């Protein structure tokens, strides 16, 4: 048993307070153990924000002066996080978890981008080689999915179907919108034979394309 | 509030080395209260070595743990695959409690190639004017790989994004993506372009290029 999961709005504007919850499954959050909320900053630097010990009283991280606030629901075995005047420095994966000893638990962290950027779809796009490819023992498909925000966006090849041989590469920001993409790779006979799709999901947007990638040649 | 300084920050490491990560603190704490964590990409980090020599359960013995006063090292005798990740030693005698910036660990292995792959605009774009030529460098180590954008035999550096993914888990390689990005127009207004790898493996740089012959 013991389980955490973050969760909250992954998107909050600059100058306002971020609130996130951790829920707590499988043991009380009273009947012992301090409750941490842990962050990761983008190039991975771990802070350490404060805790909301099993008796209810809360220690902070002194540098989140006065923008950190710890409370928990006994009822219902979550606590909370909320943070205030944030701004972009707060982007960060935000986990919340206990421990002592051989033992400790984590929850699977949430991501959360605090921007002022309005929210983009993106725009996926078949990569396909060009006419005439020779064709080796193998084809090299790929997947642009452009200029979209804010981050998490789920990229699989044939629901999920295609699974090895696929590369799946981290986005980039530029001029505040991500870019990314993902190559595919497959046997000559099986393309273009077998269907080949691309299945793109930006949450944030509602946005669910599906891109097949048709070829340019013969 | 103690500061922990972890060196080296990233370091590769042959199959079967021993490889010793250090931690020093600003000032004394509690060697009980220095744990170590080891964190593996899409995972948070799990505890690795608690009380500073303490494995913690599922930890393996070829790790260990050794320290007093300000500096704790993490020990592996013999690497291996899966112990590429990255080790943040923690501590909680002082408050507030710190993390040390981490240690990011790589995996050697057989030099290779990266297989190349260059890919013109899809027509979806064009048709908005943009204009992306992607290049895929797949498969390849070391990671040092240089990769050059030519167009008629000019080079351009500006408008490209390149991204590499982290050491794969299977074979230890990495992949690369360069985005050269141009409008409908420059693109237009060109021929042949040029995706040039300059890898530690092959002299002959791995060349793949396609022209705009509008098919
Ligand atoms: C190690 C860090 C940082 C320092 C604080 N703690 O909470 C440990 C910690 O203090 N744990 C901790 C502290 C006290 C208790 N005490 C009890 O459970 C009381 C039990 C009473 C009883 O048995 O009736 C239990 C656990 C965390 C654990 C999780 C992690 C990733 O941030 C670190």
């Amino acid at each position: 048993d013991v389980q955490l999961q973050e969760s909250g709005p992954g998107l909050v504007k600059p100058s306002q307070s971020l609130s996130l919850t951790c829920t707590v499954t499988g043991y009380s959050i009273t009947s012992g153990y301090a409750w941490n909320w842990i962050r990761q900053f983008p190039g991975n630097k771990l802070e350490w924000m404060g805790y909301i010990r099993y008796s209810g009283d809360t220690r902070y991280n002194p540098s989140l002066k006065s923008r950190i606030s710890i409370t928990r629901d006994t009822s219902k075995n979550q606590f909370f996080l909320q943070l205030n005047s944030v701004t972009t420095e707060d982007t960060a994966t935000y986990y919340c978890a206990i421990g002592y000893g051989n033992s400790d638990y984590w929850g699977q962290g949430t991501l959360v981008t605090v921007s002022a950027a309005k929210t983009t779809p993106p725009s996926v796009y078949p990569l396909a080689p060009g006419c005439g490819d020779t064709t080796g023992s193998s084809v090299t498909l790929g997947c642009l999915v452009k200029g979209y925000f804010p981050e998490s966006v789920t990229v699989t090849w044939n629901s999920g179907s295609l699974s090895s041989s696929v590369h799946a590469f981290p986005a980039l920001l530029q001029s505040d919108l991500y870019t990314m993409s993902s190559s595919v790779t497959v046997p000559s006979s099986t393309w273009p034979s077998q269907t080949v799709t691309c299945s793109v999901a930006h949450p944030a947007s509602s946005t669910t394309v599906d891109k097949k990638l048709e070829p340019k040649d013969c | 509030d103690i500061v922990l300084t972890q060196s080296p920050t990233i370091m590769s490491v042959s199959p079967g080395e021993k490889v010793t990560l250090t931690c020093s603190a600003s000032s004394s704490v509690s060697s009980n209260y220095v744990y170590w964590y080891q964190q593996k990409p899409g995972s948070s980090p799990k505890v690795w070595i608690y009380s500073t020599s303490n494995l913690a359960s599922g930890v393996p013995a070829r790790f260990s743990g050794s320290g007093s006063g300000t500096s704790y090292s993490l020990t592996i005798s013999s690497m291996e695959a899966e112990d590429a990740a990255s080790y943040f030693c923690l501590q909680w005698s002082s408050f507030p409690y710190t993390f040390g910036g981490g240690t990011k660990l790589e995996l050697k292995r057989a030099d290779v190639a990266p297989t190349v792959s260059i890919f013109p605009p899809s027509s979806e774009q064009l048709t908005s004017g943009g204009a992306s030529v992607v290049c895929f460098l797949n498969n390849f180590y070391p990671k040092d790989i240089n990769v050059k954008w030519k167009i008629d035999g000019s080079e351009r550096q500006n408008g490209v994004l390149n991204s590499w993914t982290d050491q794969d888990s299977k074979d230890s390689t990495y992949s690369m993506s360069s985005t050269l990005t141009l409008t409908k127009d420059e693109y237009e207004r060109h021929n042949s372009y040029t995706c040039e790898a300059t890898h530690k493996t092959s002299t002959s740089p791995i060349v793949k290029s396609f022209n705009r012959n509008e098919c």
